[PDB]
């Protein structure tokens, strides 16, 4: 119904910290929920959450509202929220004392912690109420709170500290930037990998089996560019998954199955090329037709029982506090692995393509100097493993220490490490496709 | 700047004998593969051998070890000794080398080539 310029700060505030969802959904323990955490109902009848709503809006909504309805939503809950604040004799001498700005910081640890938490921080409580942002600020920075939930209470905080939105819009910003930057991310694997899949596809001279096995490396990184990367942009954008724990358990069996069937197929390359280029003649009286298909038809047989069937079967989930919280929460999409299958994915994904490449591109060139008594061939060899080392290494070593040592791994750095090899997905392209039959098959797809 | 020089062709009587010499200028990589390609009029391009810098070889069936391809190591040159040769030899021939400094595709330099034909 009525809505004001300080209600519609408060809901803005709190779309960043919590986020919305116009569509029904479910919260941590199951239950129905729509808008900005508004509860519907507890029954497990999603058509008894459509009622709810119906009454709640107004409107025939049949689970799906608009962004006005959800303030409507949002509104009353704080209503609800001040009105048990000005009960508590804790709380109400604080927020009569407060400005519109730090009462919507108040109300926002009301609603992460509920009224009876928040009235636990009596001495912090105190000392907004005297107008000490700055002692205020410390002493919630030692919290329980700020330990738990850093973002969250840093923005929060800085808002206590400063009574202005600065910490919110300076999220804003940060994500917009990234935003771009990954969309940027994005169509480079696309368009790199598309290009090369239908040059191989029109151009009959292209049909080669070294490049049969090139367009199954540009086909995975392909479906990387277009549905791992992109949803997990919005991971690093919002700070949730936002697109339910189905969606979430299958993006992430796409996710392994993809660097799986990228990485091994790089170490079919790699060994197809020294079995062609140290005994040419055998080669071909070696690799028919039928076993080039049939190698990548393996390679994505052993990608699919590394990614569907033990993520699918759950086989992979961790028993700690975090690994249950994560799973019961929707909104967390985190991959929460046991010691086993971190150790076992990354050896079938990483580990023995890394060892076999490695040893396959060195003994290319110990036999290269055995008749030169060049370097535009070791520097070729450099980078082949070079980019390939630096996109994917960084984040399986990370990955098998978290798998021992959770706390040496932070949340950034292992994310950071990921995107690293995400990267190489637009790398590939660029490095194994630079015969003079694709750079003359590029320009003319682009002419 | 490598170029293939292709020499030893002309005309000989059926069962004759030629030794070709096709020396590649400049310097490339280390492994490749020469080798010799023919081609007569009406029919298209063919193989009849080719050489590994190892050692490994490969002639066509239309070659009973009448001709026998060989390199010489320490210089980028490949012989073809032509024996016992028939009418059905007539073709302009071409040296080839593989090149693999680029290690996931191929280079090839060619030669121009030297008429060879062969009369009864
Ligand atoms: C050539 C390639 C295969 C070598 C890479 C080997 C990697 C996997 C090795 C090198 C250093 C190793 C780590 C060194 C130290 C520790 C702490 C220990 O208390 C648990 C294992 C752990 C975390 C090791 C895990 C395996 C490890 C990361
Ligand atoms: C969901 C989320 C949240 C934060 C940051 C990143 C992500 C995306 C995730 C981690 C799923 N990417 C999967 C990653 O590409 C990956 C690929 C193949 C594998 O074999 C493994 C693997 O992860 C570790 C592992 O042991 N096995
Ligand atoms: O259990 C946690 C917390 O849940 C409620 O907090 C919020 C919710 O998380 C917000 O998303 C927002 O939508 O309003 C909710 C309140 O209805 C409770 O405030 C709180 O009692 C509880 O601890
Ligand atoms: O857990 C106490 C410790 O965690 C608190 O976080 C809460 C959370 O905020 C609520 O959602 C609740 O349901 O679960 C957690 C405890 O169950 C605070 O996060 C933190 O400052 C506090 O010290
Ligand atoms: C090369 C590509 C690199 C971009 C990857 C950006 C990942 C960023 O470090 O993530 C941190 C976020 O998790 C904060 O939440
Ligand atoms: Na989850």
């Amino acid at each position: 119904d009525y809505k004001d310029d300080d209600d519609a700060n408060i809901f803005e505030m709190l779309r960043i910290d919590e986020g919305l969802r116009l569509k029904i959904y479910k919260d941590t323990e199951g239950y129905y929920t729509i808008g900005i955490g508004h509860l519907l109902t507890k029954s497990p009848s999603l058509n008894a959450a459509k009622s709810e709503l119906d009454k709640a809006i107004g409107r025939n909504t049949n689970g799906v509202i608009t962004k006005d309805e959800a303030e409507k939503l949002f509104n009353q809950d704080v209503d609800a929220a001040v009105r048990g604040i000005l009960r508590n004799a804790k709380l109400k001498p604080v927020y009569d004392s407060l400005d519109a700005v730090r009462r919507a910081a108040l109300i926002n640890m009301v609603f992460q912690m509920g009224e009876t938490g928040v009235a636990g921080f009596t001495n912090s409580l105190r000392m907004l109420q005297q107008k000490r942002w700055d002692e205020a600020a410390v002493n919630l920075a030692k919290s329980r709170w700020y330990n738990q939930t850093p973002n969250r209470a840093k923005r929060v905080i800085t808002t206590f500290r400063t009574g202005t939105w600065d910490a919110y819009a300076a999220s804003q910003q940060w994500t917009a930037g990234m935003g771009l930057l990954m969309a940027l991310i994005v169509l480079l694997i696309v368009a790199g990998n598309v290009l090369v899949i239908v040059a191989i596809a029109k151009t009959p001279r292209l049909q080669t089996l070294t490049n049969l096995f090139i367009m199954s490396l540009a086909s995975a990184d392909l479906v990387m560019g277009l549905l791992v990367v992109p949803f997990g942009a919005t991971i690093v954008v919002w700070g949730r998954w936002e697109y339910g724990s189905f969606f979430c358990e299958l993006w992430t069996s796409v996710d392994v199955l993809c660097v799986t069937a990228s990485i091994e197929t790089l170490c079919v390359i790699a060994l197809d090329r020294y079995l062609a280029i140290t005994s040419p003649f055998r080669y071909q009286s070696l690799l028919t037709r039928a076993r080039a298909r049939g190698l990548v038809c393996t390679v994505w047989a052993i990608s699919a029982l590394v990614s569907f069937l033990p993520i699918l079967m759950h086989w992979w989930r961790a028993e700690s506090d975090e690994a249950r919280r994560c799973y019961n929460d929707p909104k967390c999409c985190d991959f929460v692995t046991n010691r086993a299958y971190a150790i076992a994915s990354s050896v079938v994904s990483f580990y023995v393509p890394l060892c076999i490449m490695a040893f396959v591109y060195l003994r290319v060139f110990r036999e290269a100097q055995k008749q030169v008594k060049e370097q535009k061939a070791l520097k070729t060899l450099g980078i082949i493993m070079g980019v390939f080392t630096l996109c994917w290494l960084p984040f399986f070593l990370a990955n098998v220490v978290k798998a021992f040592h959770r706390e040496l791994v932070p949340d950034r750095l292992f994310v950071f490490f990921n995107w690293l090899g995400y990267a190489n997905s637009a790398f590939n392209p660029i490095i194994y496709c630079r015969s003079p039959d694709f750079r003359k098959a590029f320009q003319g797809l682009l002419c | 700047q490598v170029q293939l020089q292709e020499s030893g062709g002309g005309l000989v009587q059926a069962g004759g004998s030629l030794r070709l010499s096709c020396a590649a200028s400049g310097s490339i990589f280390a492994l490749n593969i020469m080798g010799w390609y023919r081609q007569a009029p009406g029919k298209q391009r063919e193989l009849v051998a080719a050489i590994h810098s190892g050692g490994t070889t490969n002639y066509a069936n239309s070659v009973k070890g009448r001709f026998t391809i060989s390199r010489d190591n320490a210089a980028n040159t490949v012989y073809l000794q032509m024996n016992s040769l028939k009418p059905e030899d007539t073709a302009v021939y071409y040296c080839n080398v593989k090149d693999f400094g680029a290690i996931i595709y191929d280079y090839d330099y060619w030669g121009q080539g030297t008429q060879v034909t062969v009369s009864s």
